[PDB]
This record gives C-alpha cells, structure tokens and sequence, in this order.
C-alpha cells in the first residue's frame, strides 16, 4: 500500500525500527505491592489512594533527574496498573491503565486472575539514556527514581534500616524486566534482543487486544520478531523478512480455510473447538500449506524471482505452516513440528534450502520441539534468541514469535506468557504503535516516523 | 606452626591444641563434607511444581501459560515419585544418594551422589539431574502426550535454557549457577545470612562459624590464601569464626551487661598488649603509646575476634540486626586510632563495613543484613571477615525486619537441620 | 576587559548587615552583573517525617535597595561581581573593608558566565 | 587492665578529641527529659514509648549463648521502636565533628547504631537508649548549640560559614539565639513545639576554639601537630607494608 | 544586575568557559556521550595474519598496491555499503559520514607506499623517542584502525563494534582481492578480524554485573590514559595526567555510574593548583625529579610517597581552610576529598615513574584529610578509601594490579563514584613523567591519533566545556530519517 524501497528499510536508516526497539528497551515494570505491605508493616505508616496518587505526582514528574534536561527528556512517565478494582478508581485518570477499559471482559478475566489483586507500576525511562549507553541502566535508573519517591513523597528519612526494608521492597524485590543476562560469548545484561523470549514479543505487541482474527495477530508477531531479532539482534541480507508482498499472508489465508474445511472450524476462536495435536494433525496441515506455497512460487514465476534467495522462501513457507499448525491445535510446540516440517518438504521438494547456514537451527529443529531434556525442551513461549539452537543466524525468529502467539491467539486468550508485559504495553502514550507494528515501519521507511530521544535541541543547527 | 585452642558455644572445651594448619578448607574433612553436601544437596516443590501444571504459572515471575493446564495430584503420591527420582538421580544402587520427603508431601530433597560431583567439573550437576529426575517421573507418570512434554518440562526446569538460570523451576540448589560468580572461585561463598542463620537455629556464634566455614572455603578456592598468607587467612579463620581460645566469648561475657564497643576495644587490646603480640615501640610526647606488631597475622586475628565480640556485644545488646554496618567499621576506626596498629584485614573490614552501611541504609537495599553473602559485590572485598559477623547478627534479632527466619526456614533451615555438622558446626570439626 | 571578582567573608551575611554590604556595592562605579549565592532557606520543610511543615526564618527579606526594592529571599554570601574597569579591582577590596565587620577571604578569575550556555 | 584511652596530640585539639571519646565532658546547660523527648519529634511528649513489637521478656528469645550473656538495655526487653539522633556540626571549631561524635556514640552507648557522613551523624537506637544518648549529648560541652543544630532532615550548613552571631547556618530553625539565649523551638525534623526550650549560652568564638576538635591551621595546624601526622604516617606504612607482605 | 542561587556555577577547569552543574550532565551535553560513543565503535585488528593467509594459502601476491586497493574496498564498504555483489540493504550514505578504516605500520618502508589518506604515519603524529618506543613496541606489523557507524552502536549496543567489523571486513577482501564470496579462506580472515588479531579497548564483565562487554567497566585505567592524546600535543606532565583526571571522571563516574557531585574533579581549578604546587614541591625537594625524563626518577620508597602525599594534602587543606571557595554546595564535604587525593597520587606518581606509588599517594591522602577534618566525603564513598592502602602492593588473586591494567571492573572500584578519574590520571602520571610514548596499551595511542574523530582527543576537558556551551556537533544522529 505505502510499500517502498528495501533501502530505506535497513534498521538505521528507519526511525520506526529503533523507536520500538528503544522502547522495549527502555521500559521496565516494578512490584509495587510489597513495598506497601512493609509500609504498612514496619513504617508505621498507612498507605491510601492519596498517598498513591502523591507517590504517581512525585514520580512522573522525576523521571528526568529532578527531585537530567527537562527539554530533552519528556518520553517519560510512570503508570499504574492493578488486578484489583478496589483501589483502581481513586487512583487518578491520568496515571492508570485500567484492565477493564483497554481489554474485553474475558481478556480481563483472565489477565485478572493471572495477577490477582496486585498492584504494579509500568515505568519508561527517558530515550536519551538507553541511547547513551545499553538498555541495561533502566533497571538501576527506575531503582533509584523510585527510592527518591518513596522517601520523598512518604516522608521517611534517608539512612535508617526501615527505609533500607523500604528499599529492598520497592525495587529488587518485584521487578519484572524484558530480558535477563546472557550468556558467554555474547554476555550482554538485561533489556536486550537476546533475553527477549518469543512470548514477551507476543505480549508485547497488542493486536491480540484489539483484534479477534488469529490470522492477523500471528502475521503480527511474525512481522514485529522479524525485524527486531533478525535486524537488531542478528544485522543485513534481504532484510525485509516476510512482511512485504503478502505471499505469507496468501499462505495463513489459504491455511485458515484448510483447517475449517476439514476439521470442524478449528481455526476459530474458542478454547473448544481444537483438535488435539497428534503427528497426523501436524503432518496434514504442514504438507498441504508447504506444497500450496511451493505450487504458488512455482505456478507464478515472478514471486519465485521477487524472492531471489533460498532463506526467505524457506522462511516464508515454514511461518505459513506454523502458524497455521498452532492455530489449529492451539500448542505451540505443534506450530514448531510445522514449521519443521515445512523445511523439510521445501528441501525435497526443490533440492536446495538455505545459504550454508540456514539449516541450523532446522535439521536439529524437529527433533528437538517435543523434547524434555534439560537445554533441548522448552515451550515455544518461553523460548527466545537465546536458545542454544536459535542463537546466531538471521531468518528465523519472526515465525517463531509469531506461532506462540497464534498458539496462544487461536484460543482466544488474553496474553502468551505474561499478563504484566501485555497490560503495560496496552497504553496508547507511547511513540511507537504496538498495537499495529507492521504499519509503524511502513511510516518509518517513508519518512513519517518520529521518535524521541534525538539531541537536536541540545547541538547547534 | 600456631597451635590454636577451640571451644565451643557455651565456652567448654573441645580438642586442645589442634594445629592452625587442620583447620584449613583443604585438609579438614568435616568442612569438606559441609561443602560437598553442599554441591550435591538440592529441594524440589512438588506443591509448587502441581501449582504450576494446573494453572500454567511456570518459568518466571509473572508467567502464565494458558490453556495447557495439565491438572494432576503431586502432593498425594509424593513417596511414589521419590522412589522414582531416586531410582533415576542415583548412579548405582545403595550409593551416597537419599531422596526424602517433607511433612504433608509438599516437598522433597534429592541428595545427587559423590559420583556425579566427582565426574562433573563444577557443583551444580546435582541441580541438572535432579530436575530432569523429576521431569522425567512426571512424564512417566502422566501417561502424558508428547505434545504436552514441554510444559511438564518447563514446570520443573523453569524458563531455562533460553534464561542463564532455571528462573522459576522448583528444582533449587543452594549456591547459584557458575556464571553468576563475581570471580575466580566465589561459588562457595553464594549463601545468605537468612538462610545459613536458619541452618543454625538462630544461634549467633554457631551461625558466625557456618559463615566463616563458607567464607575461608572460598578464600582457599580463589588463591588468596598460599604461602605465608595461608597462615593469615587461616589465623583469622580460628579467631574470629571458630572462638579460639574462649577470646570471642570471654569478650562477650566480660562486656555484656553495660559494655560497649569501646569497652571491646579496651578488652581486646588489653589482651593483645598482655600476650606478648602488640608492643610499644615508642612513647609520644603526650604520653601517647605508639604499637608495633610483634606478629601481624596473629595481631589481625585477634582483631577479626575482636570485631566479632565488637558486633555481638553492640547487635546483641540492641536485638537488632542493622549494627554490623556501624559495629565493624567503628570497631575498626578506634582500634587504629587506639593503638596506632590497623584494623582488621588492614583497613578492608572496615571498607566493607561502610558498604554494608551504604548498602543497607539508603539504596539497593537487599534486605537488611539478612541477603548478606560473601558472593555479592559490595561483600566480596574484606578476605573472609565481615559476613560472619553479619550473619551471627542476624541470628541475634528480634523480629525487626520483615524477612524473617522463617520465611525462607522452609527452603533452607529444615533441609539442612538433619545434618549434625550443619546444625551445630564448631563441635562438628575434627580431624 | 571585565574582569571577575567575588567577595568572600568569614561569617555567612546575616541580613542585618546584608542591607548595608550590597548597597555599598551599587554605588561601585561601573558595575555589570552582581552574583550572590548562599544556602537555601526554604518556606517549607522538604524531607523527613517533618515533611510539610512552615518555616519562618530569621534570614528573610535580606535586601532594602531603597531606589529599588528586594524582595524576601535566602541567606547571601560569595558576592562574585563584574566590572569593566580594573582600577576598582582593589577599591571593591577596599569598600568591602569599611561595611563588612570582619575579615574577608579572596579569589581571583573565573566565576561568572560570559556566552550561553545549553540550558540557554 | 588496659585502662587507657585514648588518641595522637599533645596540642587543646588531641586533649578534645580524647575528652569526646572518653565521655568526660563537663555538663553545661539543663533539658529535662519530657523536653528532650518534645524535640526529637517522635511522639508525643510526656508519654509512653510506642512498641514496634511485643516485648522479648514474654514472647521468649531463641536459646543463644549470646543472647543470654548480653543484656537486652532497657528499651529493646520492652520492645520499644528504634529511633534516631541528628547532629550537623560546624566546621568552624565546633566542639564535636562527626567521626569523634560517632565515636562518642560508640564507645559510651549500648545498643547503638552510629553512622557518620560529613555533614551529619545519625545514632540509631531503641527509644530508651536514644533518648539517654541526646541527652548526655545536648546537656554537655560536645553539643555547643550555636554550633551544632539537631536536623533530622535538610543536614546542610556543616561546611557553611557561621552566621555573623557565632551560629551555624541553621536551614529550618531547629534553634536559633533570641534574647541573648539560643532557642530551641522545633523538633529535629522541624515540626513545632507549642513549648520553647531555654537551650542555654552560646560559647564564644575564642571559646569554642579552645575545646574544639576540628584541625585547622588558623587555630591548631595539623601541620604541626607531628604526632599526628606520625601516627598517619604510621597506620598508612603499616597498612600498606603488610598488604604486601604481612609479616 | 542582581541575582541569587544556591549551586556555585563550574568553570571548567583550565578554560574560562562556565556551566552550571545540572547541565554538565551526560544528557544535556552531547560530547559527554560522543567521547564515549568513540570509545565504543572503534576497534582495532591486525593485518599481517589476515595478509600472510591470503599469502600461502592462496598463492595471492600482496604488495602496496593489492593494500591500496584492500583500504579503498573497506573505507567504501565500512560505512555500511554494498561491496560484493549479494543484494544487500545498504545503511544511507546521509547518516553513516563518521566511518573510515586507517592502517599504522612498524615499518616505515612499507608505511611510504601505502595511500597517505588511508595511513596514519608514526612519525608524523610523534616526535622522535616518542616513534622509537611504538615501533620498537609494535614491531614491524600492520594494523588498522576500525570506526564503525556512530548511529550503529547508538542504537543497538557496544557489542556490536567487534561483529559489524568482521562482517565488513570480509566483504572487503573477497571484492578486493577476488576469491569465492564464501569458501575455506574467508573463515580465516573473519577469525582473524574478530578474535584472533582484534585488540579492542572495552573487555567482559561478569554477569552479576548487569551489564556487558565494551561497556566502560571494561575500558582500564591504561586504556583511557592510551585514549586520551594529551601525551601526544604537549609536554607539561601535570597537564597531562590531569586531562585524564578529568575524563576519567566523566566517563567512569557519571556514565558508567549515574548526587552528581564528581563534575567538580575537573571545575574551578583546586586540583590544578594543588598539583603545580606539589610539582614545584618535588622539584625543589628531590633535585627536578618530577620534570620530563628517564634517569632523574627517584626510586618509588614509602618515605617518598609519604613525604609527597602529606605535604600535598597539608597544602590543599590549607588552601580550603584559607578560602573555602569551593564549598558551601548543599550536599557539601564530598569531591573535597577526591581532589586532594587526586592530587597527591599525581604528585606521587609524577616523582616516581611508579602508578601504585600515586595510588599509595592516594590513600594516604584520604586518611591526612579524614583525620583532620573528622569526616571523610559523603556516606557511601570509603568503601575503596578504607580498603585501598592495602590492596596497592599485594600480589593477590582479586587484589594485585598495578593501575595501568585496573579498571572500573576493578573489585574495590566496581560501584562508587568519584574515585575511578584520579585512577586514570594516576596511571597516566607514573609515564608522563618520564616522557612515555604510551602507558599500557601502544596501539590505542595510535589508533586515537587522528584528527577525523568528531570527537577532540587532544584536550578532553575543553572539549566537554566546548560541548557545555553548544557549538559541539555529534555524530549519531538521526537527520534526514525524521520529518521536521
């Protein structure tokens, strides 16, 4: 529709691109409950609604250094949210993201009885910071805001035991960040494209929150994995990955129909209607949407030329069948035997896979999807880059996201793998859309994307 | 050859004149098998692991998987699956492997044996077997599709391997995994003063020798301690932990009921100017009385006695835990002022005092005291002297922090209650 | 060209001779910009359990110019000047000595702002 | 035994420093104690101290050696909250600074929790233990109340120059001189008192110089103070000598 | 004509350029972030592996001319453009300018025929002592200087320095010198240029540390002090280590660490007069030691160190008592400290040759100043202090170092402020002294010996004044891809 040159589509020379990526590299979410259980327990103190109003005042508003440049650092803000209706509605309409409003009433349900009655803050460090330096200081600078909050807004004492029960309640007790540490070689620390599993990427993204085809969620993720993990974590090589000119599209489509014709209406949403996931299922769907795609590239010559290379035509193939596989069988382990399996056929079938290494992750790949031995198995929503087979090249990850959401998205349910992830993300103050990321980097590739965290009114013209 | 003399808790006699060098990480065979069922030792949640099947709340804080509730009793045959996690962790059949239940089948606590320690570079291969032991019972018996192994899997595993640690798994040892050491050699020194005063029943100079015990393990695992430092390392070892001589009670006993800090530091020096250790070597004009230090490690080992006496006098005489943070570093300040001498580990403990203060007063908190271990980054820098002192406080509280004893008595204390040499480890070192 | 000055007394101005110490300093001739900076006397109590709390202070309302009048602020002290003329570099040393009660301590240089900076 | 205690210099500073260690100030002025608990703010004056939790004669200790062998002091036996002292004092011959103010802190206190930072010194204790240690602060010579104010919060004014009557800069009124006396009125947090508390005399200028415990080099230059310097020179050799090699 | 404040405004010291302290801040200024962003996206790899691998194994000739050729192809393809024929997304010429690749030899026979726009020529950028200490140190090799995008490490991490090098790299010799575009040499040259000959300045930190590699906990001490080419352009050795002091405390304790006090480690001059005074004490003392030279070095002796270090921090209490000009900041009595100690342990090490002399200086200096005035800096600050005396001369596991190998991963240094500046300038200080061409590292000296780095390497602390006052124009930014 906007679509335009793969040149201007390069992470750097795209704003949209490292605007999410500063964004989920900025943001973190901090427990806020136990820090009022000591409180109320050891400080003496009785914590209100107004206090908690007061506390939000305090720490919206110091966000840029106060007690940085009030200029340059305005991207930043600290909402709350709470699975518990009780004290939802004093607090102020300019500091909370209600789960009822943002959400349908059985997507609140269950991200209400996932919480609980809890109380958790979601905090957006200013841009400038994690562009300095790594995404890695939003922790300790969060850390720090909300110590001075505390002792600011709650009236206590710097330097007594109390306060220091205080601190270790506010900030290292609950704190929920995007990624954990890594590994050896690539040993980056927290808030980082390796740490962030395919279901926080699920959860991150909110079409599943204003959206009630599978299809699209899933395409959704797809597109917004492709681009972070791909370009960010792994960039490059014919960048735009599986999210311009629609064969994939064609594909889940065409998938969607396959499975409501012959299983009664398992592409649906509803938690009832899945079949279970047996090798058959699997098989059958895989082979008829790799040999559908295949015929398609081999029935129209020009989308065979269009993508020229072997990665992407494998990759394509293989997120149209995993998809597909999970939505039917509402597992994700399911969409990953797909996804295999859709490699495999595609090898066979035109002699010819990859670019020596886009094999990897994919001869040891169906083999290693129902395992549980102890780094082989994992749940395709908890598994991310920093699994030992996804680790290093470029190609793959997208789908992999993709199909834990259109696991988790077939069904029908409120969030992948976290609650937290999806309720902080479902406020529209941000710079990027993540309710629609794949429209976001058509305005980022055609100039239209404006982001936050330059310098310009800090440097000469 | 220092021949030290070691006396228990209430101050009774135990062996007379054990040399300096029996008491060291690498020759005592009681501190190894502290160590070893250390590395070996590990407990498994079943209740937790049957909360995260049915609900789907696996592998992190705020996880839910959903729709894939595997809704199964855990709890109810829980001697069933120890049999069969012993049958699957041990290497043979009647070896050093004993795999326990817990009161009300909540729990068990799978005990790897030597053999998989012994054929296995690090420690925390007991963890590895240990879960997929149980994973694997699980599965068995489940009768459970293989399209529904993972989640049986990432039950008992957490959101590991794609997270460095299990993060999540109910399979939990007690030493973190080796890439979150701080450096060479620090993975035995990983042990909070919540959890090692819980091992000891809140008993202050039998929780101050667990921590010195775990402390010169990893002073004599890094290095630091050869040569002629070994006699350092290991003299402060017998004086500050391990009460030589009756010098860190007697301390007690004598300052207790209207003693101070300063009245520790009149006693020790005292002590030290009559044994013969610390002379003068020449009076000021004032009147003032310079000190030289005949021998300097036996001189910081009474100093290390001393700020361990110091800190049970002044956290005890408080029942408070916080006053590690001013008790070690103002000990130390006046003892050098005192004397002229420096303090203990020659001005380090008193460093570490401060970031114990900066620490635990205003920001990044880690509880009070209590998440105190010698692996932390502003803990790793006194060789062995301070965080037996902080865990011999917070055996001395009474109730001021909310992190109590018994909130983590359940993951550590009672595991570790069985063992004699855990329970009560000063008479438990012979050799 | 202007050169910078700043006065340093021993003691911090209480205002009782603060009326008569910067008024001095305005019959100075050739005077740019005149910089004052003491600590802080806050209205209200900012930190502790006493948070909130109205404080008046016996530092305030410092200033009566009489051309002009200074209204209520806090408490003054390292007076750094500007002059363009270097013959007054040492008869504001010498002013100083008549309407400041005490000794005073000195310094030389570099204290006040010539071309702007970010936040401008 | 060892009776001795003490500190480096022959000079009024070393004499001073060894006074604030050794407690053996001499009394200057009188706060009754309903008074003394009016200023530090916690509670209400004239009352009962409050209980964080129940006593430990009746809830039962765990069975330790030390816990038997050390006395519980007054305030923790009936559970009484901990609470705390504030200090700035000046650098300009206050009679106390704020390390050898923690060391006064240390060394004639029980139960005491003393931290020191340059412009402040808390001293953090059960309710019946802090009130006893201010006031055998506020009472004697260490305390001079035109130099040393009681600031629970906003500590700053340590390094600040004097206020031309001899007082340190005082940023919300915890005392002040009215009438030719200084004049406590608020707490140390800086809440007021409907009670206004004769704090006492002032010393002057050539007063405080002579029982301060500040080095400074228009009143006792450290520089000639050599045994000082010597006993620095002798911690920072034996320190540095025996990280070496400690033999 | 009038005005108050509660906030002394900060000259920064050496310049009559001023900025008040809320905007000396790594947000507000930019070339507090681009010194640190040219930190990061520079690495260093070696080419003589790389060549004799094209050499035997390929039969290929390499001469100065296949060379030039092999610059042209990589300075074309660094700034993220297309090389070999695969079609690539190329990075948009408009936001990539800051990119160039630069060779330095050890021999300068081959440093003649290589293009002079692509060489940085030792003798043209150091006198004559100077050049004979670097290639007597390098050898006769060949390296080459890496620059990757500014808007690269801007946006994912510092990470990705050593890997966009590598990956550029190898392009640039298959379009270069003809082979396969993917066959059993390019796996050679791209081992070569990522972990066999790359030298980069920022190391791995453990992960309890919540951050990782090329991160300035990893960039030592003798690293920054290489950085820096203050060494370089001038001869004064005070001047020298207290430019390092002064980056240093701008890189370590206010990016690597976020009451941001430790900018006045390099305002308003206290460290400077300190320091002259104690260099003209020493060449008083010990018959010129501390002027430039090899031989006039006194031998580093505790009764040196205590001589230089109390006699230092006896004149800077006494410039504060005399006028406390600095002071009266409402968190005051902190960097009050950390100046003193700073300039003893310069005064320390520019007598001696030896770091660990000034570090000895250093901790000397903090007990003189905490046993005058009875307090010593804020409540977190003598963690190391307290420590230190101790940990200099050890020979231990986590406690022997000299300061040219420390860094901020350093156990005692790892999280406080105001301490790792005066480090940097003292490891600077044991070899400006004695006319050092470099302190630890020789080739980082080289590779920041250019003049295209946005960034001014020459005086640091102009620069940070220069960019405080906005005619500083940085790199990374995004210009074109935004609308307006």
């Amino acid at each position: 529709d906007i679509v335009a040159e793969p040149d201007d589509l390069h992470y750097v020379n795209n704003a949209a691109m490292q605007q999410m990526w500063d964004d989920i590299r900025r943001t973190c979410i901090v427990g806020l409950d136990m820090a009022h259980e000591t409180l109320e327990k050891r400080l003496g103190k009785e914590v209100t609604p107004e206090t908690i109003n007061h506390y939000l005042e305090t720490l919206n508003h110091a966000m840029p250094g106060a007690a940085t440049h009030p200029a340059l650092v305005d991207d930043c803000y600290v909402k709350i949210f709470t699975g518990d209706d009780e004290l939802a509605d004093e607090i102020d309409k300019q500091y909370v993201i209600n789960v009822n409003k943002m959400f349908s009433e059985e997507q609140a349900a269950q991200i209400k009885a996932s919480i609980g009655k809890t109380t958790w803050q979601a905090i957006h460090i200013p841009t400038i910071v994690s562009r300095t330096t790594d995404g890695a200081q939003t922790s300790r600078w969060a850390a720090m805001q909300i110590g001075m909050s505390f002792i600011s807004a709650y009236a206590m004492c710097a330097g007594e035991a109390a306060v220091a029960d205080l601190s270790f309640a506010a900030k290292h007790a609950a704190l929920v960040s995007m990624g954990e540490m890594l590994p050896a070689r690539r040993a980056r620390g927290p808030n980082e494209p390796g740490g962030l599993s395919f279901g926080h990427l699920s959860d991150i993204v909110q079409t599943s929150r204003v959206s009630k085809d599978p299809a699209k969620i899933a395409l959704e993720v797809v597109g917004a994995g492709c681009m972070l993990y791909d370009q960010i974590w792994l960039g490059t090589q014919y960048a735009t990955a599986a999210y311009t000119d629609d064969i994939l599209d064609n594909n889940t489509y065409y998938d969607v129909d396959y499975i409501n014709d012959k299983y009664n209406g398992a592409a649906n949403l509803g938690t009832d209607n899945k079949v279970k996931a047996t090798l058959d299922v699997v098989k059958d769907i895989a082979t008829e949407s790799t040999l559908y795609g295949i015929e398609t590239y081999e029935k129209f010559p020009t989308a065979l030329e269009d993508h020229f290379g072997g990665s992407q035509r494998a990759t394509v193939l293989a997120a149209a069948s995993g998809v597909a596989c999970a939505l039917a069988t509402g597992n994700a382990n399911a969409g990953l035997s797909g996804w295999y399996l859709s490699m495999y056929v595609h090898k066979e079938a035109w002699g010819r896979l990859g670019f020596f290494g886009f094999d990897l992750q994919d001869q040891c790949g169906a083999t290693n999807v129902l395992s549980y031995q102890g780094d082989e198995g994992l749940p395709d929503e908890l598994r991310g880059p920093n699994y030992p087979n996804y680790a290093m090249n470029v190609g793959h990850q997208g789908g992999y996201a993709g199909i834990a959401q259109a696991a988790h998205s077939g069904r029908g349910d409120a969030f992948t793998v976290n609650p937290l992830l999806k309720v902080c993300f479902a406020d529209e103050l941000m710079p990027f859309n993540f309710a629609e990321p794949r429209r976001e980097f058509g305005r980022g590739a055609i100039r239209e994307f404006m982001p936050a965290g330059e310098r310009s009114l800090v440097i000469p013209a | 050859s220092d021949t030290v003399d070691i006396y228990d808790d209430r101050g009774k006699l135990l062996e007379s004149n054990v040399d300096i060098m029996s008491l060291a990480p690498t020759r005592n065979a009681a501190i190894k098998k502290i160590i070893l069922d250390t590395k070996r030792s590990v407990a498994v949640s079943l209740a937790g692991i049957q909360g995260a099947l049915a609900s789907g709340k696996m592998g992190g804080k705020g996880r839910q998987i959903l729709g894939r509730g595997l809704n199964y009793d855990l709890v109810g045959n829980a001697d069933a699956i120890a049999e069969n996690v012993k049958n699957l962790v041990q290497v043979d059949e009647g070896d050093d492997t004993s795999v326990k239940v817990i009161k009300g089948g909540k729990s068990l606590l799978i005990q790897a044996p030597s053999s998989r320690i012994a054929a296995g570079a690090d420690y925390m291969s007991a963890t590895t077997v240990g879960a997929a032991a149980v994973t694997q019972t699980i599965i068995d018996m489940f009768g459970t599709d293989m399209y529904d192994a993972p989640i049986a899997k990432s039950a008992v595993w957490g959101s590991y391997p794609q997270t460095m640690d299990l993060m999540g798994g109910n399979v939990q040892g007690v030493l973190s995994i080796p890439q979150n050491n701080e450096g060479l050699g620090f993975s035995l020194r990983n042990i909070m003063a919540n959890h090692i005063a819980a091992i000891t029943s809140r008993g202050a100079m039998n929780a101050a020798a667990l921590s010195s015990i775990y402390e010169q393990s990893g002073i004599f695992e890094m290095g630091g301690a050869v040569g002629m430092f070994e006699r350092h390392q290991l003299l402060g070892l017998a004086c500050q932990g391990l009460n030589a001589n009756n010098v860190v009670y007697d301390i007690v006993k004598e300052n207790g009921k209207d003693g101070t800090i300063g009245t520790v530091i009149e006693s020790i020096v005292g002590r030290a100017v009559e044994d013969g250790v610390i002379s003068v070597d020449k009076t000021a004009p004032s009147g003032y009385k310079f000190y030289k230090a005949n021998d300097v490690p036996m001189w910081n080992a009474y100093a290390a006695a001393g700020t361990l006496a110091a800190t049970f006098v002044n956290c005890g005489a408080g029942r408070a835990a916080q006053n590690v943070s001013s008790t070690l570093l103002y000990f130390n300040d006046i003892l050098e002022k005192e004397t002229g001498l420096p303090g203990c580990d020659y001005g380090k403990v008193q460093g570490v005092a401060v970031g114990f203060s900066f620490f635990s007063h205003s920001i990044y908190g880690g509880g009070g005291p209590g998440v105190f271990n010698g692996n932390h980054v502003v803990t790793r820098h006194s060789r062995g002297f301070a965080i037996p002192c902080v865990c011999a406080a917070v055996a001395l509280d009474a109730g001021t922090q909310m992190f109590t004893i018994e909130s983590t008595s359940g993951l550590i204390g009672d595991v570790f209650g069985s063992i004699e040499e855990f329970r009560q480890p000063i008479k438990a070192v012979a050799g | 060209d202007s050169i910078q000055i700043e006065i340093f007394p021993s003691r911090i101005l209480s205002p009782e001779t603060a009326q008569k110490l910067i008024s001095e300093l305005y019959q100075v001739d050739g005077i740019i910009r005149v910089m004052v900076q003491g600590p802080r006397l806050p209205e209200r109590v900012s930190a502790g359990p006493g948070t909130g709390e109205k404080v008046e202070h016996p530092l305030r309302k410092p200033i009566q110019i009489g051309d002009q009048v200074i209204e209520l602020k806090i408490s003054v002290g390292r007076i750094r000047l500007e002059i363009e003329n270097a013959e007054t570099k040492e008869k504001v040393r010498s002013v100083c000595d008549k309407m400041l009660p005490f000794s005073f301590e000195f310094r030389e240089g570099h204290f006040l702002r010539r071309k702007p900076t970010v936040t401008d | 035994a060892y009776e001795a205690q003490y500190y480096p210099g022959a000079t009024s500073v070393g004499a001073n420093r060894r006074k604030h260690m050794s407690g053996k100030l001499e009394k200057l002025r009188e706060i009754s104690d309903e008074d003394l608990t009016a200023v530090l703010g916690h509670r209400a004056p004239g009352s009962d101290y409050p209980s964080t939790h129940p006593p430990l004669a009746e809830m039962g200790e765990p069975a330790c050696s030390i816990r038997e062998a050390v006395a519980a002091t007054p305030g923790a036996a009936a559970g009484d909250r901990v609470r705390y002292v504030q200090f700035a004092d000046s650098m300009y011959n206050a009679p106390a600074t704020p390390y050898f103010r923690s060391y006064f802190a240390a060394i004639n206190f029980r139960g005491v929790d003393p931290g020191t930072l340059s412009g402040r010194q808390i001293v953090e204790a059960r309710e019946r233990d802090m009130e006893q240690c201010a006031k055998v602060q506020m009472e004697t010579e260490m305390t001079d109340p035109a130099l040393a104010g009681m600031r629970g919060a906003t500590v700053h004014g340590h390094s600040v120059r004097l206020q031309e009557d001899g007082v340190m800069f005082d940023m919300l009124d915890r005392r002040r001189l009215e009438g030719g006396v200084i004049i406590m009125d608020k707490d140390q947090v800086a809440i007021p008192l409907d009670r206004k508390v004769n704090l006492g005399k002032p010393m002057s200028s050539e007063e405080a110089a002579k029982r301060t415990t500040i080095y400074r080099v228009d009143n006792v230059a450290f520089r000639d103070d050599a045994e000082v310097i010597e006993w620095v020179h002798r911690v920072f050799d034996q320190r540095t000598s025996y990280g070496f090699q400690p033999k």
